[PDB]
């Protein structure tokens, strides 16, 4: 598809179509010689909606822990505001002259700019949302680099008991993300990589129990196989992090 | 009374419980119970839909009845009615 999520597509795609039909309509002389109705009331409704978005956007930037969001979202506010100015002008030009041909240029540019700005705000927020998932994924990656430290059965029980909630969180975040995506191969890869991580969890635990049991008396194979499981589980999480960041 | 050799070594050696809690804390590796968890995304999406609707109204008001557009889906309405009916029957409403 064109947009990588179901939400972004549903918001932008219908307006993209309408703007496109309008460009064609002009070229075909469909609106030639016709008086345009007063657009100051609908333009006010666009102004009001744009302001509300910018407010919510500004509020999100003020309270976010994400430094990348704080940086990348504010330019979209300027873009959506400036395009709205163009639309105010185009409506004023059509008020002064309902038969204005120059006015149709700021009407299209204004409409595309608002839509382009809204697109930029959505993509920027989607990136932040993806970074919440990678945070949890990078957390499970670091938790796995601790598997070599566990040399006691008392340690193994604690390591296992505390891995469950983060693993279920990651699995939940992946299952919810997967359902939103429009590129079907991306979903396949995430579902498969998460399923692999899930089937390898019991395998990893047993592998460690072996290393702890073989640490007592008479080890290298127990070390190697546990490492293989960590290496393979970590490889799949790194693949989830890679796939999560794909937008085309 | 502690052994000074073993104490010096193991004192700033983080136990598994401390190492794990630091990772769980830093990566937020626990269930979030809050209902405000989805609010920020919902608000942004609600406002983005308001802009969409406002712009579509304006573009419809400009285009008028000169617009070639026709979007009447009777088939997807039929499927959705049949889906809802069966779901109602199986739910025993």
């Amino acid at each position: 598809p064109v947009f990588h999520t179901r939400t972004i597509e549903s918001i932008l795609e219908p307006v993209a179509q309408q703007i496109s039909h309008l460009v064609i309509m002009h070229e075909e002389g469909e609106v030639d010689g016709k008086a345009i109705p007063d657009l100051t009331a609908p333009v006010a409704a666009v102004q009001a909606a744009v302001s509300n978005l910018v407010r919510v956007g500004k509020e999100t930037v003020q309270t976010t822990e994400d430094q990348i969001l704080k940086r990348d979202m504010p330019p979209a506010f300027i873009k959506v505001e400036n395009a709205c100015t163009k639309l105010v002008q185009a409506a004023q030009m059509l008020q002064s002259d309902p038969y204005s041909v120059p006015a149709r240029d700021y009407l299209i540019d204004g409409s595309r700019g608002i839509l382009s700005g809204t697109s930029d705000l959505l993509l920027t927020f989607d990136e932040a949302e993806v970074r919440k998932i990678i945070r949890v994924c990078k957390g499970i990656l670091e938790y796995l680099t601790v598997a070599e430290v566990v040399e006691t059965m008392e340690d193994l029980v604690t390591y296992t008991k505390n891995l469950g909630p983060g693993m279920t969180k990651m699995a939940k975040m992946i299952d919810e993300r997967q359902q939103e995506l429009t590129h079907q191969e991306h979903r396949v890869m995430l579902v498969n990589s998460m399923n692999t991580v899930k089937e390898l969890l019991p395998v990893l635990i047993s592998a460690m129990k072996i290393f702890v049991t073989t640490k007592n008396s008479k080890i290298e194979e127990a070390l190697k196989n546990r490492n293989f499981t960590v290496e393979k589980m970590s490889a799949e999480i790194n693949e989830i992090i890679r796939v999560l960041q794909l937008t085309s | 009374i502690v052994d000074p050799l073993s104490f010096s070594e193991e004192r700033f050696r983080p136990s598994l419980e401390e190492r794990l809690e630091s990772i769980i804390s830093g990566a937020a590796l626990m269930a979030d119970s809050s209902c405000t968890r989805d609010d920020r995304r919902e608000r942004i999406v609600a406002e983005c839909n308001a802009v969409r609707q406002a712009l579509q109204d304006l573009l419809s008001e400009y285009m008028g009845n000169a617009g070639r557009k026709e979007r009447s889906d009777a088939l997807n309405s039929a499927i959705d009615k049949m889906t809802k009916k069966t779901r109602d029957l199986r739910r025993q409403l």
